[PDB]
RNA sequence: UUUUUGAAAGAUUUUUUGUAUAAAAUUUUAGGAAUAGUUAAUAAUAAUUUAUAAUUUUGAUUAGAUUGUUUUGUUAAUGC
């Protein structure tokens, strides 16, 4: 890309001159945690919330943002369904992917996620544990997926989860573990209130990327 | 958006038409782009006076309390038929008949031969629902010459208002892939005694004078008095 | 609004419309010097 | 039930996901609350940045305020290590003895090719910037982290003698910097942090040590007071410690 | 379905036009920057031609633009002086980089100001590189993209004609044109193009190539559209700007007209803008093909 | 109608609008629906231009356990049909499936065989389509297919595409777009150069045409019960392709 | 887009409209009715501000007399005058650039200031509406052409910039030999 | 006229279930035993059971258990047709099947005629292959009717399906058995097996 | 048309159809029981059609 | 009691972006005092995390009257 070539390029390039001073620190400024809108948003780490009309220095970026597409099972209450779940990790540059994905465990916050052993991918072929991310080339950019040791069988209908609006769920489907809590029968509060989407929401057939219809 | 009609005018409200966008018009409310409908209603208005004294059987009329004389019964398989094909037959009760479940064969709703129009749907498979008269019929559309290129899955099929003048060369059986249509253009070079082409994207057809008569008469050029 | 012509397609029905919008080709035909003298304007 | 409904603490937008992603496309779930956390809160003492060249070259003069004998700094850093070591059998080798204590005021990649002339000029700066100051009396109070994690300190507090020592240091370091082109870390316009390191991870432990010391082990002490403590003596010192303990005493200054 | 779809994570129509593939003038190392200096100080030659005479510069807009107009071989002599002042201010340097940028203009330069043959472009290009090639190692240097674009844009010039004259509906032509001969170069070189792997092709390569055809009479300029440009690049309405001067060729409006309308059918379906040359080329004689060229509401306020 | 920037509404802990994952299902005919375009290109491609791994000589062999390192991505088109190791093979004749591959076989060999292919670990499938007999495609000596001997051979040459992918996996990790290079057919020029070149006389002009041209058939207005005036209702020419402002061919 | 519509003043879409030009005015006795012509929003809360956008003018649809001026012997001053003051640098800002759409009493009056083009309801019902017809239209097209030369000036000087720095005028603005 | 916003959202796109105003209220606690009774009622339970949290249309499993455990009628299966019969009204007549019949099916079912009674079922049979599950019939089935309708004596049943022919999923009739229903052959067809005509 | 709706509790003339509820709107409460099943032999005595039909044959 | 283009204005041949919840000033009643899902930090934590927490006499919490900050009346006029 026009961006990440050209200050790859120049990043290289700055090291690439030996004759250069160090940055005055106290001349490069942060980022202001305080600033003026509402939220305590984040910008990039180029990127001040003020205005910083200066084209400071490009830095090498120690601790990288690493993006896992995971897949979580969601309960629009018309089926289960298949979405898109990144987990964003800040992940350093000199890590083995054996320790990045030991940190995606302890990052995660849906537990949903993380019950059975996982590993990593891009554009298909598998990463080992034993090698670190510039063993591959992993930037914050690299279309990662994420594979779970149950993946090759989501086509299947054996461990597909049981719902309730096509499937009988038993009394031990009562005790396990989406369904204990997922609330079957509406409380006067309907307790667990999850998403919901129509059985006519797309049209007669599903959501791809080509026209069908 | 995208593609309203002149540009995006305002000398009043409806110089946009009744939907301004072909796209959708919220990224929530996926189904609301603008397809080519016909009419559901009138087109499913089967006519239950061909159906009346006829003594139908139900399928819970399978006792041998509620059979009735095979006469009667064939005056009921007659009746249903003539019930079904009132307003036109489902192109599932159209290409259930014709050999290889019509696969190839080139099928039109009426319209698709009136007017500039000139339109046929070289389909390209028909999987068929318990139920028949309903299911899954794709097509490789071709307008005006030009063919898309992979199968689409054909719109209203499962509405009675279908033809088809089946042609033996088409018939193309369960074993070979349908060879999808030349268009007239890109596959097949054009021949101008061959085919030609009815209209093109400039095209419309000079006033019909009945139509021009009917106008200059109501609108009181044409004076029309009883 | 969009006209309800007396000469529009009559759904014979009794729960939605007992006319639906279905021009007769006169109607495609005469909406056109409609929509026209206006695209004039 | 016992707090806000939607909590700020929480109330976060991140802008290096695109546009419209979160809204319709993806969800991006993380643990936010750690990339937006204080150096306050983590330890981030934000030592002069060396650039390339000088990076890739180890130190090899610095310049120190030398500790008198009979400390508090000493006493409360021995307490210091003895919980260091009741916590943790694992955290002796990580840290700095005692003998090797100073106090760090610049660092300087020397070439021998121009070692002893460059040294000599180097004194002149030092002792006329140092001739008519006064014996320094200095704060040591909590700790900060060098390498990312990798070096504990015990940083001096700005708060009795800072201006007149980095008037000081920075004027040395201007003038080994600019007048003397030596290699002093980073720019010759910037001004070193001065520091006590008191622990450290290095190259040789970073493979079964790590690369960040772990903060559990002496995070109760990241704000604890060490000690005011005077001083009389700065000494540029070759790295080589060795010697007697204390580095190669290649020159003192009194006070 | 109706078309490939250009999408985000991937393109699928080709380009339009074919980039240089590099970095900034700002990024170049100070040897490079010394071609890039030529390079600059040529496009402003160029440019300064084309502002000087726009009569000269546009392609086939009278016989002006196959009279080499006075006053170019002058500066054309500035030219290589500066060709050879950089050729001799670098030597074994002036071999290790990037000198398609400035070999480009070169062949555009000669190619505009003066008025040669494609073939004359294509042995030039190769003086030029074996020049630069004899320097130091054993080797020659292919070629890129654009560098063949000047190529195929010097055919294209070759084969043009003075069409519609106030009311000449004739192709003037210039005085001694052989297709045979040119086409036949044409053909010799794009062998030598997509023989090329690393030479990816773009619409501004096909659409002097199909201009090409078009000059040369072939009558199979439009074959060509089909199964090489059509279908699989980011058209534009110049491919039919100019295909339209091969159908109107043909010995019978039946054919004529036919094709026409076949091709208005492939704008609306590839989404392609009929410009106002399009337009005018059909109406030029829509009284002899009735092809309707206007939509009624562009007719009507027209009138009105 | 355009985009808005940040989800600012819910708690992303619980996915709330999203738009969901697609994911391509070998079982069903979803698979070659997307799947099976992509092969034409690639046809297209390596009927043009030599690209190195298309090509191979045989198989992969690799152990089971960096299969799924190198493989997963990998496509690659054999002389003849066979199974790579550690797998099994299932024909598939389902003709909605099989329908897609028309546009395939009608530019190129017509299509004779379509398998997928399940590895032993059951997570790797490879949909392998065999074709069969003399290509359509004008396929050049520099090509890869033409090192692969067909068109060297005579009729009857059964090569046969392989790819691989992990299975249930979103149209992304089908890494079967980074070959659309689009490369033109020369052999169209090089007719001007050899024998022909005396042979082929070009016109350069137009023919004076004393005849204007014959007009269509009259125009028999339609008699159905119109859908409407296509242009306000953003209906597209055929509700196939056009501009909405260019509403030819809509009854009219 | 409301569980329960409220019935007699719906409009087409959305809470904030777009803007509209009306021109409302008070319903109370003739004698006493004159209009505020007011750039403003078409889903309005019950008052004209809260998506007022700019007052526009007034106008009389009373027709007054010339008291303001002396008894001409001439016919047209002496008839009544009816009178309007627009804000027509704010209008032009409006509807030109924000594009607020012109509803048709306003129009009916911007029509006779002369900005607008007399609305599409000003109908002589006394003559008919039009018959097109593409052989006509286009044997015109043929008989009377304009050309590209001509028209793509117009174009960009119409809706694109028109302050053509006069070429040579463009000398005032090249210094001279103290920096040339 | 859109009802998204008086009911819920997943009840949007809700159309032939009357009055959906029950289910938006089916978890308030008195209409919640209201169902726990209409669904008693239905049966095919045993514990109590409400249709789930945002379901109108009840579910397709209980829906299926339902339907296979209605019992199928004619308790008096004698005749090849009776057991044929059940098994069809099993077979393209359970709960959401995919399956939809031959024509080679209704073939067997059409042999199993002794009286009148298998008369009217395999013609039913007949009627539901011809109209119902949307299938081609073969080439010669008017062939396996004629004598099926022959097997209990019936000509008006014969007459009437050849005089009304198109209906009834019989396109190719040849002239044989036109003339012969008729009287302008006194024969159809000759049983070339054993060369005999009838 | 608009009749139609009238009959509507849409509080605003909707065009939509709103199902006015009822407050007996269940035949588990309404009184209505279970389908009683007819007796199976009730079911399987030949019709009489069909039994004129049946001797109709040994002639 | 505060908030946006992503709806719409809204124009093209395609994937197209960074502008929003926050506040700040003013708050009544004769006899005037205690109030409470609590305050901050961690947190996309803790129905049992940490703590010398927060509101108040600069008039708090309870309760009472009361629609909140360019519209009048009087007056030469601060006012009322």
């Amino acid at each position: 890309g026009q961006y990440e070539r050209e200050a790859f390029e120049a990043r290289r390039r700055l090291e690439e001159s030996k004759n250069y001073p160090g940055p005055i620190r106290s001349a490069t400024p942060g980022d202001t945690r305080f600033y003026a809108g509402s939220l305590e948003s984040i910008l990039q780490d180029n990127d001040r919330h003020y205005w910083r009309a200066v084209i400071d220095d490009p830095q090498v970026q120690y601790v990288i943002p690493l993006r896992i597409r995971f897949k979580l099972f969601t309960w629009v209450t018309t089926g289960w369904e298949q979405r898109l779940h990144i987990v964003q990790t800040m992940a350093p540059r000199d890590i083995t992917i054996a320790r990045l994905i030991e940190l995606v465990t302890i990052e995660n916050q849906s537990p949903y996620l993380c019950s059975s052993t996982f590993t990593l991918a891009v554009d298909g072929k598998e990463l080992d544990p034993d090698k670190s991310l510039s063993d591959y080339g992993i930037t914050e950019h690299s279309r990662i997926d994420a594979i779970e040791k149950l993946d090759h069988l989501l086509h299947k209908d054996s461990e597909r989860p049981l719902d309730w609006t096509v499937d009988e769920m038993t009394t031990e489907c009562l005790k396990r573990s989406p369904y204990k809590e997922m609330g079957m029968q509406p409380q006067p509060n309907l307790a667990p209130r999850y998403e919901a989407r129509p059985k006519g929401y797309f049209g007669r057939n599903n959501y791809s990327g080509m026209k069908q219809e | 958006r995208r593609d309203a009609l002149n540009g995006g005018s305002s000398m009043t409200l409806g110089s946009k038409g009744m939907k301004l966008s072909p796209d959708p018009h919220r990224r929530r409310m996926p189904w609301t782009a603008a397809k080519e409908y016909v009419p559901g209603v009138v087109l499913n208005a089967k006519e239950k006076m061909v159906l009346d004294g006829v003594k139908l059987v139900d399928v819970e009329c399978v006792d041998r309390a509620s059979q009735v004389d095979p006469l009667e019964a064939l005056r009921a398989t007659v009746a249903t038929y003539e019930y079904n094909t009132s307003t036109g037959k489902n192109i599932f009760q159209l290409a259930s008949q014709v050999e290889f479940d019509g696969r190839g064969q080139r099928f039109y709703r009426k319209e698709w031969q009136e007017g500039t129009y000139d339109k046929y749907v070289t389909l390209s498979a028909i999987d068929f629902n318990r139920d028949g008269n309903k299911g899954t019929a794709y097509g490789y559309v071709t307008f005006h010459g030009e063919t898309t290129t992979r199968p689409v899955q054909i719109d209203f099929a499962d509405v009675p208002g279908w033809h088809m003048e089946f042609r033996v060369e088409r018939a193309v059986p369960f074993n070979a892939i349908v060879p999808p249509p030349p268009s007239i253009g890109t596959d097949v070079p054009v021949d101008p005694r061959s085919y030609r082409l009815r209209a093109y994207p400039f095209y419309d057809a000079p006033n019909p004078p009945e139509f021009v008569e009917r106008l200059l008469k109501d609108r009181g050029v044409i004076p029309d008095s009883p | 609004r969009q006209l309800r012509p007396y000469y529009n397609l009559p759904s014979k029905s009794d729960h939605g419309r007992k006319m639906t919008g279905f021009l007769t080709p006169y109607r495609h035909w005469m909406w056109k010097q409609n929509e026209l003298w206006r695209n004039v304007h | 039930e016992r707090g806000l409904y939607f909590p700020i603490n929480h109330r976060i937008v991140d802008r290096r996901i695109a546009s419209g992603v979160t809204v319709e496309e993806a969800d991006v779930q993380s643990r936010y609350r750690r990339e937006l956390r204080t150096s306050f809160a983590t330890g981030e003492t934000r030592q002069t940045i060396p650039p390339a060249w000088s990076a890739c070259e180890r130190p090899t003069h610095f310049l120190s305020l030398r500790l008198p004998v009979r400390n508090v700094l000493r006493t409360r850093v021995n307490e210091m290590h003895n919980q260091i070591l009741f916590s943790h059998q694992q955290h002796a080798p990580l840290l700095v003895p005692l003998e090797k204590l100073h106090i760090t005021l610049g660092v300087m990649a020397i070439s021998e090719r121009e070692e002893t002339e460059r040294l000599a000029s180097i004194y002149d700066c030092v002792s006329e910037v140092f001739s008519v100051i006064h014996p320094l009396q200095l704060r040591f109070r909590g700790l900060g982290t060098f390498g990312f994690g990798r070096v504990l300190f015990i940083r001096v507090v700005p708060e009795a003698d800072f201006g007149i020592l980095e008037t000081a240091v920075s004027k040395i370091r201007r003038r080994v910097g600019g007048e003397l082109k030596v290699d002093m870390k980073g720019n010759p316009h910037d001004s070193y942090v001065p520091h006590v390191t008191i622990a450290k991870i290095r190259s040789k432990q970073q493979t079964q040590f790590g690369s960040k010391i772990p903060i559990s082990m002496w995070v109760e002490y990241q704000h604890h007071d060490f000690g005011d403590v005077t001083f009389s003596q700065v000494d540029i010192c070759s790295m080589r410690g060795s010697k007697d303990g204390y580095y190669h005493t290649e020159g003192s200054v009194h006070l | 379905p109706w078309r490939v779809g250009n999408n985000g994570r991937a393109m699928a129509l080709g380009p339009s036009l074919t980039t240089e593939d590099e970095m900034q003038s700002r990024f170049f190392s100070n040897d490079q920057f010394l071609v890039h200096m030529l390079k600059e100080i040529l496009r402003i030659v160029l440019q300064e031609h084309r502002r000087r005479h726009p009569e000269a510069c546009s392609r086939g807009e009278g016989e002006a633009f196959f009279d080499q107009v006075v006053d170019a071989r002058e500066t054309l002599n500035f030219c290589n002086e500066l060709i050879e002042r950089l050729f001799a201010v670098l030597g074994q340097k002036m071999h290790g980089l990037n000198t398609s940028s400035l070999l480009s203009v070169i062949l555009e330069l000669y190619r505009v100001m003066g008025k040669e043959t494609g073939m004359a472009l294509l042995r030039r290009a190769n003086q030029f590189l074996e020049r630069k090639a004899a320097l130091e190692d054993g080797a020659k240097e292919s070629l890129t993209a654009p560098n063949y674009l000047q190529v195929l844009m010097g055919f294209a010039d070759e084969s043009a004609y003075v069409y519609d004259s106030k009311r000449k509906g004739l192709c003037r032509y210039r005085s001694g044109f052989d297709p045979r001969t040119t086409m036949q170069q044409l053909a010799a070189t794009v062998q030598e193009i997509a023989g090329n792997p690393h030479v990816t092709w773009a619409a501004d390569m096909h659409l002097q190539v199909v201009c090409t055809m078009v000059g040369c009479g072939t009558m199979k300029a439009n074959d060509y559209f089909v199964r090489n440009v059509l279908r699989q690049f980011c058209w534009d309405s110049r491919f039919l700007e100019a295909l339209y001067m091969e159908y109107r060729r043909h010995d019978d409006v039946d054919m004529w007209a036919e094709l026409t309308k076949r091709a208005l059918v492939w704008t609306a379906r590839y989404n392609v803008n009929a410009s106002e040359r399009l337009k005018r080329l059909i109406e030029d004689d829509y009284d002899t093909i009735q092809v309707h060229t206007r939509t009624f509401r562009e007719l009507a306020v027209f009138q009105f | 109608a355009k985009r808005f920037r940040y989800n600012t509404k819910y708690p992303s802990l619980v996915s709330y609008n999203k738009l969901p994952w697609e994911i391509l299902n070998h079982e069903t005919p979803e698979f070659h629906m997307h799947v099976a375009p992509h092969y034409e290109q690639i046809m297209t491609l390596a009927a043009s231009t030599h690209v190195p791994h298309i090509v191979g000589k045989k198989h992969l062999e690799m152990p089971p356990e960096h299969r799924l390192r190198l493989l997963p991505g990998m496509f690659y088109m054999l002389d003849g049909d066979s199974i790579p190791e550690g797998f099994t093979a299932n024909r598939v004749l389902d003709p909605t499936a099989l329908q897609y591959y028309g546009r395939l076989e009608s530019l190129v060999a017509p299509v004779q065989a379509v398998r997928m292919l399940i590895s032993d670990d059951l997570r790797i499938v490879c949909n392998s389509v065999t074709l069969q007999g003399p290509l359509q495609l004008p396929v050049a000596s520099y090509a890869s297919l033409a090192s692969l001997e067909v068109v060297t051979n005579k009729a009857s040459a059964s090569f046969t595409l392989f790819h691989f992918v992990r299975p249930n996996r979103p149209p992304s990790e089908l890494q079967l777009e980074k070959y659309y290079i689009h490369a033109p057919r020369a052999m169209a020029l090089a007719e001007f150069n050899s024998t022909s070149n005396t042979s082929w006389e070009p016109k350069l002009q137009a023919p004076k045409r004393s005849k204007r041209v014959t007009p269509l058939p009259a125009y028999r207005p339609p008699q159905s019960y119109l859908m409407g005036l296509a242009e306000r209702l953003a209906v597209v020419p055929g509700s196939s392709f056009g501009r909405r402002s260019l509403m030819w061919g809509h009854w009219f | 887009a409301r569980a329960i519509i409220k019935r007699r003043t719906p409009q087409l879409w959305g809470a904030p409209g777009a803007p509209i030009i009306r021109m409302r005015g008070h319903h109370v006795v003739w004698k006493f009715q004159s209009y505020d012509l007011f750039v403003e929003h078409t889903h309005k809360r019950r008052n004209s501000d809260a998506r007022l956008l700019h007052y526009l003018g007034k106008h009389c649809p009373h027709p007054q007399k010339s008291l303001w001026s002396p008894d001409t012997p001439v016919a047209q001053d002496r008839h009544l005058f009816m009178l309007t003051t627009v804000d027509v640098d704010a209008f032009k800002y409006w509807f030109g650039v924000k594009r607020c759409r012109l509803s048709m009493r306003p129009w009916a009056l911007l029509a006779k200031a002369g900005l607008l083009p007399p609305s599409l309801r000003q109908n002589s019902k006394i003559m008919p509406k039009p018959i097109f017809d593409k052989e006509q239209l286009m044997r015109y097209y043929l008989a009377n052409r304009k050309e590209e030369a001509t028209i793509e000036r117009e174009d960009y000087l119409n809706y694109k910039n028109s302050l053509v720095k006069s070429e040579e005028e463009r000398a005032a603005e090249r210094p001279v030999a103290p920096y040339l | 006229a859109s009802l998204r916003y008086r009911r819920p959202y997943w009840m949007l796109f809700l159309k032939d279930v009357d009055n959906w105003k029950i289910y938006t209220v089916i978890q308030q606690p008195d209409h919640q035993r209201t169902e726990m009774l209409y669904q008693a009622w239905l049966g095919g339970l045993d514990r109590p059971y409400t249709r789930p949290k945002c379901m109108a249309n009840q579910p397709l499993w209980l829906s299926k258990k339902r339907h296979i455990l209605r019992k199928d009628r004619l308790d008096g299966p004698e005749t090849p047709l009776e057991k044929y019969v059940l098994e069809w009204h099993k077979r393209f007549h359970s709960f959401q099947g995919t399956e939809r019949p031959t024509v080679d099916d209704l073939h067997t079912a059409l042999d199993l005629v002794e009286r009148p009674l298998d008369l009217s079922y395999a013609f039913q049979l007949l009627n539901q292959c011809r109209n119902v599950n949307n299938i081609r019939f073969a080439k010669d089935t008017f062939l396996v009717f004629l004598e099926a309708c022959l097997r209990v004596d019936r000509k008006d049943c014969a007459l009437y399906a050849t005089e009304n022919a198109e209906a009834l999923g019989f396109w190719h009739i040849e002239e044989d058995y036109r003339r012969y229903l008729r009287g302008e052959q006194s024969w159809y067809r000759l049983s070339p097996l054993d060369n005999m005509y009838y | 048309e608009w009749l139609y709706y009238k009959q509507f509790k849409t509080i605003d003339f909707s065009y939509r159809v709103i199902p006015e509820l009822p407050e007996k709107y269940r035949p588990h409460q309404n009184g209505i029981d279970q389908a009683p099943l007819p007796d199976y032999r009730e079911i399987n005595k030949m019709p009489e059609w069909a039994r004129k039909e049946e001797e109709r044959l040994k002639e």
